[PDB]
């Protein structure tokens, strides 16, 4: 047997369906050949066939595959606006084509809140689960009916019908049949033939199984998941209606799955309607056609299937759950009580224990229309299945004291104090009856800290309540479980040691650790105080005999880190070292012994390698002692593979010109400059350490790997020992310092690594107390109902620190951050090494003559600053590593999900308590995962009220630190701060109102006292009277006015986008980043 | 009990490895007992000894596990970890082992967990390939609706037809299928019946190995083949060795030569990649038109793939390409990496360790010998097969070559021959000797406590190094005890009354 041949034999070639490749191809090939009159051929027959024309080829040639969507929405999407006069088709067909499937969260909340006028961001925008979605269709009614220059936008119209039909779900069914008779060709029959069925209905079901399946087009399964659940539901008793049903099709509509295949949005989605509708209509077609048709009085039903099918598939299917699931799979899955109940103990027990999943998982997962408005035999059924008002209602139609008692001091307390009123009603009514949960830590915190907040003789009372806590020592634990520990705060309003000796000794010596080895952090904080005993031989004894390893890190880690300090130590370690050794065996000689010879192995080489040493002892010899004997130092100890090529350059030049007089010089110098100047590492443990051999892993010690030995994470699982690797060790690029990244390899499945950030801190071991921080986020695990599912959870790693300056990091890729991948990477490629701020500032500010007559301007800043500041090393580096840096959609969807996650979760997460930096050295991340991981005067008053000592002053000094990058800030996410705002504004405004639990003793123990010089903290701090402010002045001040508010009038609430648009324009500009005062000097 | 404990526990391999399938398949097949210590321990000792060694071996151990340990009687720990470490190592692969593992993991999970099942699911979950490789004989428009609705600009094209007809015909040409039972509602509900889903995330995803490992590995594991993969690697391991050790200054005498010898697209490539792609036949069109045509004119998953008539195409255009892009422009990874893994290792280290340690003299001696000895000491059938071909071929530095028999032979029929041999011919004395034997110390001990005290007492300050070393390890202190204070003492009237008194009498007193 070049477009015309490549175009016309391609083209023609696929004629010997079709159309969109034959129409696509012909269209672009001859509007692009016929209009451009060389690198879509190459880029196309390159691209196209190694693996603008690769998005077209790849993006066009998989017959409308899943991997199409980036390729065909990146390059339709990629330019749009900005462009010309054309806008509206680019913009309407780019936002109305990609605001569709399932992937969006950007594209519908920047589509449809930065597009046009868009009178319906705000409640659409600011929707999601459906909050202020309640007036949002008024909002849209409005306009509607206004107009007046409106900007069409059906689109809005329809969404807005949806978001009705939404809040009117279920419960309001009543006038939704009505759409049945108009608007609602799928909604009125679905929702109105599924939400409640009949008996003899076969004109009401043919229609709807002879009508809504012609296709059917299953993708988009929602006509033949309705009608062939419709059709194949419904016990009619027609002989062969389940064996004709049942073999027809049924398993065949599982093909449909195999479509979902073609579309994987997202993971399960239509996997768990179409499992959970084929097996609950196949078990329940089963089971009521077998117990319907194998009779019943006669011979009453047997049994079989009875406990086991209604215990397994009742326990089963209503403990395995995950909205429209429990409402849809439990109000349609509820037929088989009218067929067994009709045609007579499990129609009350499974329909009353069943219904009841939708009010309580709905009611408490969707926390305001939805509680209030989704919620003697049949007064303890009606009263129970669902301030006088609630004690009246709910007393006139135990549950009494829990529901007056949690209800009255709940919404009592609240109003502002307490003192009274709630006192003797949570006092006398949870100082009796028996069992009870919620009363000891509502009544239980909220009578202790009100009661015991006078600090009287009465309040000593409040200790009797610290006896309830016991009712709580047989009620399983869970992190609410700590919030039980911030009532030994109450202790610190007792008297000496007494009080609760008994109870606290007993209680707490004849029960198990649970928040007594768990929790530690802050319980290994309080050491000056009289915590020396009380909780110290039921917390070591069964800590020390009961949790197995658990205070081996702690014990170690604490007692190796750091008169009565001198003291301390020996009395503490020879009493836990004399008391474990003695308890044990031995107590912890694999622990002692590889942590000692482990973390003090470093002495000893703390070397470099060959490259430093040869290349720092020649330079240093030679350039400080120059200012064929000789020559051979360097090559027998610079021969290592690693000097090409400075060992034949240096070797042959040194060695062959050693005479004369300017060529001994000339290419001793050249040749010793170059050769070893650049050629300037590996660590070798088997010929400087050697102790990780016999420490053979000590062969096959019982000990677990360092990271996940933990006594909640991970606990009681397969806990073996790790082979660690070889002796090969090398070093993390080249930073400041030297992080030996070690190998653990571990054959028992703990494949791992290790890391090392040399032996430098801020605060010293103090710093590390600062890491606790972090274990704060872990609170936002007990509080996450939707943000851990929808935001894939959040990032954590292991460290495990050695010593008081050591630290095991984990590094699953490598280690990269901000300034070390973009100064490495942006540095690199040609000659540049210090650049940017110092070519900028050094040319602009000494190109002028330096006087510098006389102000002058010379402004200001302002161009200089766009001249010196803003000289490319923005979007060029982070557009050209972010696109280059990727190959396909899962580079491209993880890095931008992963990246924009991580930096909006990291920074609004990490950018408070005192840590709000905008310069480098703060949230880092690796290579192919990311994340982060690396006054005036006294004034008291006394005691009484502690609600007027609010002494705010506003005085800038020093502060600063608040420049840098920027650069690509506005350019690296997606549109800015598009895709931050729901995840930022919706994480950091979902919390900060109920479930605080650790608060003050993380806060009063972490902030109290101040590191160093303890003083005024501590000489300060030590009064008698309840909060001393600081932690609560600072917290109430700083959450209470950056969280407001939550509700208006008209849903008019600030963030919404106030934060993002007041944190990002006030910090985000000329003025703003170059005067620094970002956070109000750290706050401070 | 005596077939299986005495076969399993007996192990040329081919044999004795596959008869445990078909004899524990077929025997265990008729619903029998003969499990506990016999389930059990085969279970472990097969899946901790058949993992610790990582095709045959994957889907023998894979594909024989399950049938030994899904046939016991209990679902304790050795089903979670005989099913975790055989379901770990392959999940739904080589076709029988994927309808054989599904039926026996859901009745046995679902019949033995009807507190097991959030530990064994939690704890034994993975999401992998399981929805999408699948299949076994079983049996859209996002990209036409965007594609096809994102431009329609400039004028008119009808924009009609194709979307009422690939609507209407892919509507209705996929909404109608068929199937004969067979296999689809135990696949379907058994695969799809757990429904305990965590998300996605898994981000991940992300020049010298690549070429050095694929033609290493291509070229030494494959004539045409033999000549062509050994004229290649010697002439470009000769030449770059060569070419790059910096020689030939100003000698007088000869053999100095002999460095080098060797030395449309748009129709060509669009046509054939635009045909063969628009239709295993596109990676040899594509890659053997491309591969011939830019390299005669002027990639690993299909020599890696296929290297494993499109073998020969492959393997000669991605050697020939890879050595000659990659050497027309490193010699520990690629002698170490191309001569460590019968005849290559040979030829390859016979030809080069002859034709380099004879071409040749402080540098080639010094490097080859600390970067072979550092290179293939530093490094289960790689390190015994890479440290025995390395060291018993490259030995034909006595604390490099002892300290790694003793501490990789004491760390974890290689063993015996290696560690003879070069015990056996490879043969301050304190430091080595007491270091070694005191640190040395059943067959190990045996072994090395034999071979050292014979060899160093025969070859020929042992009392403070014994006394102490015996007095200090046997005073200080189940088969770590009894083995240790019986081998190590068996080899002062108080510390040997009094310290082996116990030994007799607890161990006789029982």
């Amino acid at each position: 047997s070049a477009e015309t041949i490549h175009n016309a034999w391609v083209v023609v070639f696929p004629v010997a369906s079709r159309y969109e490749l034959e129409f696509t191809r012909a269209l672009v090939k001859l509007l692009f050949k016929d209009y451009h009159i060389p690198n879509v051929i190459k880029s196309l027959l390159d691209g196209v066939g190694k693996c603008p024309h690769l998005v077209k080829y790849l993006g066009s040639n998989y017959n409308a595959w899943y991997g199409a969507i980036k390729l065909l929405e990146e390059l339709s999407e990629g330019q749009g606006i900005d462009n010309q006069k054309i806008s509206d088709a680019n913009q309407d067909a780019l936002l109305e084509v990609y605001m569709s499937l399932q992937e969006d969260d950007m594209f519908y909340g920047t589509w449809r809140r930065r597009a046009k006028y868009f009178e319906t961001n705000a409640a659409l925008s600011y929707e999601q689960i459906g909050i202020w979605d309640k007036a949002l269709q008024l909002y849209e009614a409005a306009q509607i009916k206004a107009r007046s220059g409106v900007f069409p936008f059906g689109e809005s119209e329809y969404s807005l019908w949806e978001d009705h039909w939404i809040y009117c779900a279920e419960k309001l069914q009543h006038w939704e049949i009505l759409t049945e008779l108009a608007k609602h060709e799928g909604f009125t029959d679905l929702l109105l033939e599924c939400g409640w069925r009949g008996a003899d209905w076969i004109a009401d079901r043919e229609p709807l199984e002879q009508s809504v399946k012609t296709v059917m087009d299953i993708p988009t399964p929602r006509r033949q998941i309705f009608q062939t659940f419709l059709a194949l539901q419904g016990f009619s008793q027609q002989k062969d209606t389940l064996q004709d049903v049942s073999r027809l099709c049924d398993e065949g509509i599982q093909l449909t799955l195999r479509k979902w295949n073609a579309l994987p949005q997202r993971v399960t989605r239509a996997h768990i309607g179409l499992l959970h509708t084929f097996q609950q209509y196949v078990e329940l077609m089963e089971a009521s056609q077998v117990y319907s048709s194998l009779v019943t009085t006669n011979a009453q039903n047997l049994d079989v299937k009875s406990q086991e099918l209604k215990r397994v598939l009742q326990a089963w299917r209503e403990r395995l759950p995950n909205d429209i699931n429990i409402w849809n799979d439990l109000v349609t899955w509820r037929q088989h009580v009218f067929g067994v109940i009709n045609r007579v103990s499990y129609a009350y027990r499974g329909y009353h224990e069943m219904a009841w999943v939708i009010n309580r998982f709905a009611h408490v997962a969707r926390k305001v229309c939805i509680n209030q408005l989704t919620k003697a035999f049949l007064k303890l059924r009606e009263q129970a299945k669902c301030s006088e008002l609630n004690t009246g209602l709910d007393v006139i139609s135990a549950t009494q004291q829990k529901a007056e008692f949690f209800t009255l001091k709940g919404m009592f307390l609240a109003k502002l104090n307490a003192k009274d009123e709630a006192n003797q009603a949570f006092a006398t009514a949870v100082q009796i009856d028996l069992n009870l949960p919620k009363a000891w830590a509502e009544w239980g915190f909220f009578n202790d800290r009100r009661f015991k907040e006078n600090p009287e003789e009465i309040f000593h009372a409040k200790n009797a309540i610290s006896c309830y806590l016991q009712a709580a020592g047989l009620y399983k634990d869970g992190k609410t479980r700590k919030l039980l520990c911030r009532i030994l705060w109450l202790i610190s309003l007792d008297d000496a040691a007494g009080s609760l000796a008994k109870t606290f000794e007993d209680h707490h010596g004849e029960s198990p650790v649970w928040y007594w080895i768990t929790f530690v952090p802050q319980l290994l904080t309080s050491l000056s105080h009289k915590e020396a005993k009380i909780v110290r031989h039921i917390l070591i004894q069964i800590a020390k005999s009961y949790p197995q390893s658990l205070h081996f890190q702690l014990r170690t880690t604490k007692e190796d880190y750091q008169t009565t300090d001198s003291r301390q130590p020996w009395q503490d370690v020879e009493e836990i070292m004399g008391i474990l050794k003695t308890a044990y065996p031995l107590l912890a000689l694999s622990l002692e012994s590889l942590v000692d010879q482990l973390n003090q192995r470093f002495k000893c080489n703390a070397d470099e390698d060959a490259y430093r040493l040869v290349i720092v002892l020649y330079n240093d010899g030679v350039q400080q002692m120059n200012r064929p004997a000789a020559t051979e130092a360097s090559i027998s100890r610079f021969a290592d593979s690693v000097l090409p090529k400075n060992i034949r350059e240096v070797f042959e030049q040194d060695i062959i010109a050693c005479n004369p007089n300017l060529e001994t010089y000339i290419s001793k110098l050249r040749k010793w400059r170059d050769c070893l100047e650049e050629k300037l590492g590996k660590a070798d443990l088997e010929r400087v350490s050697l102790h990780l051999s016999l420490f053979h892993h000590q062969k096959f010690e019982d000990i677990e790997i360092p990271g996940q030995y933990l006594l909640h994470k991970d606990n009681n699982n397969h806990f073996i020992k790790i082979e660690r690797f070889l002796p090969t060790l090398d070093l993390v690029r080249g930073s400041n310092g030297c992080y030996k990244r070690m190998t653990i390899r571990g054959n028992d499945g703990s494949l791992h690594p290790f890391a090392v950030q040399f032996p430098a801190a801020r605060h010293c071991r103090r710093e590390e107390r600062i890491f606790q921080l972090f274990r704060i986020f872990d609170d936002a695990l007990s509080r996450k109902v939707q943000s851990r599912r929808r935001n894939i959870s959040l990032t954590l790693p292991i460290a495990v620190p050695l010593s008081p300056h050591i630290r095991i990091l984990n590094d699953d890729k490598r280690y990269t951050t901000l300034m070390g991948i973009y100064e490495e990477f942006c540095r690199r490629k040609g000659q540049s090494r210090d650049e940017p701020f110092a070519y900028t500032i050094q040319k602009l500010r000494a190109a002028f003559d330096p006087r510098l007559p006389k102000p002058d301007i010379v402004s200001v800043r302002a161009e200089v600053l766009a001249s010196i500041q803003s000289t490319l090393v923005p979007s060029t580096l982070l557009k050209d590593y972010y696109t280059e840096k990727f190959s396909n959609y899962e580079n491209y969807w993880l890095f931008r999900k992963q990246f924009t996650a991580q930096y909006a979760s990291f920074i609004f997460m990490t950018y408070i308590m005192c840590i709000n930096s905008r310069q480098p050295q703060k949230i880092h991340i690796n290579e192919g995962s990311g994340n982060i991981w690396t006054s005036t005067a006294y004034n008291n008053s006394t005691l009484d009220p502690a609600v007027k000592a609010g002494a705010p002053i506003f005085y800038n000094t020093e502060s600063v630190p608040f420049r840098l990058t920027p650069n690509i800030q506005k350019f690296i996410g997606e549109a800015g701060l598009e895709g931050i705002l729901s995840v930022y504004i919706l994480v950091i405004a979902n919390s900060l109102s109920d479930s605080e639990f650790d608060m003050e003793q993380y806060l009063s123990l972490f902030v109290r006292d101040e590191v160093i010089s303890w003083f005024a903290q501590q000489h300060r701090a030590s009064a008698q009277t309840n909060q001393l402010r600081e932690i609560v002045r600072v917290n109430v001040e700083l959450l209470t006015k950056r969280v407001l508010q939550l509700n208006h009038i008209p849903n008019s609430q600030n963030v919404a986008t106030q934060f993002v648009l007041n944190l990002i324009s006030q910090a985000v500009n000329p003025r703003n980043l170059a005067y620094t005062d970002s956070a109000w000097m750290a706050y401070l | 009990f005596y077939l299986i404990r005495t076969l399993f526990r007996s192990i040329e391999n081919l044999y004795k490895e596959i008869m445990p399938l078909l004899q524990v398949l077929l025997e265990s097949l008729s619903k029998l007992i003969h499990e506990a210590r016999r389930p059990q321990e085969r279970d472990i000792y097969v899946e901790l000894c058949l993992t610790v060694p990582v095709v045959l071996v994957p889907h023998l151990s894979y594909l024989m596990k399950p049938l030994v340990y899904a046939l016991n009687g209990s679902q304790e720990s050795v089903s979670q970890g005989l099913r975790t470490l055989e379901l770990c190592v392959d999940l739904t692969a080589e076709y029988f082992d994927p309808i054989i593992e599904p039926v026996i993991d859901d009745v046995m999970e679902a019949l033995s967990k009807h507190s097991h099942t959030t530990l064994r699911i939690l704890g034994k979950l993975g999401g992998r390939n399981r929805t999408f490789i699948k299949p076994v004989d079983n049996l859209p428009g996002l990209s036409a609706a965007f594609s096809l609705l994102t431009d329609p600009r400039p004028r008119i094209h009808y924009r009609i037809n194709s979307f009422k007809y690939i609507s209407g015909i892919f509507q209705l040409f996929l909404g109608a299928t068929q199937l004969p039972d067979d296999y689809a509602n135990r696949l379907k509900e058994s695969m799809d019946i757990i429904l305990e889903d965590t998300i996605a995330p898994d981000e991940p995803l992300n020049s010298q190995m690549e070429l050095l490992v694929k033609l290493l590995e291509s070229i030494f594991y494959a004539q045409e083949v033999r000549e062509e993969s050994k004229a290649l690697i010697r002439g470009t391991c000769n030449h770059f060795i060569l070419l790059y050790f910096n020689k030939m200054v100003i000698d007088k005498r000869k053999f100095v030569r002999k460095f080098s010898v060797d030395n449309l697209n748009e129709n060509c490539i669009f046509d054939a990649i635009i045909y063969a792609l628009s239709s295993s036949a596109v990676r040899s069109m594509g890659l053997e038109s491309v591969q011939l045509i830019y390299d005669s004119c002027v990639p690993l998953n299909v020599m890696c793939s296929k290297f494993i008539e499109e073998p020969y195409h492959k393997k000669l255009a991605g050697c020939i390409g890879l050595e000659m892009m990659l050497n027309s422009l490193n010699a520990r990874q690629l002698e170490i990496i191309r001569a460590l893994f019968c005849e290559v290792t040979n030829t390859a280290k016979r030809l080069i360790l002859n034709s380099l340690k004879e071409w040749n003299n402080d540098v080639f001696s010094s490097v080859f010998q600390n970067l072979v000895s550092s290179l293939i000491v530093d490094l289960e059938i790689v390190r015994a097969t890479a440290q025995e071909a390395l060291r018993t071929l490259s030995e034909t530095p006595i604390a490099t070559m002892i300290s790694p028999c003793k501490h990789i032979l004491l760390a974890p029929f290689q063993m015996q021959i290696g560690n003879i041999d070069a015990i056996t011919f490879c043969m301050e004395e304190l430091n080595r000797l007491v270091q070694e034997a005191l640190a040395l110390v059943s067959e190990q001990l045996v072994r090395l406590r034999v071979v050292c005290i014979q060899l160093l007492s025969l070859a020929i300050r042992s009392n403070i190094r014994v006394k102490i070393l015996v007095v200090f390890f046997k005073s200080l202190c189940e088969i770590i005890r009894a083995a240790h204070g019986g081998l190590k003492a068996v080899i002062p009237k108080e510390l040997l009354q009094n310290g082996l008194r116990p030994m007799l009498m607890n161990l006789s007193d029982h």
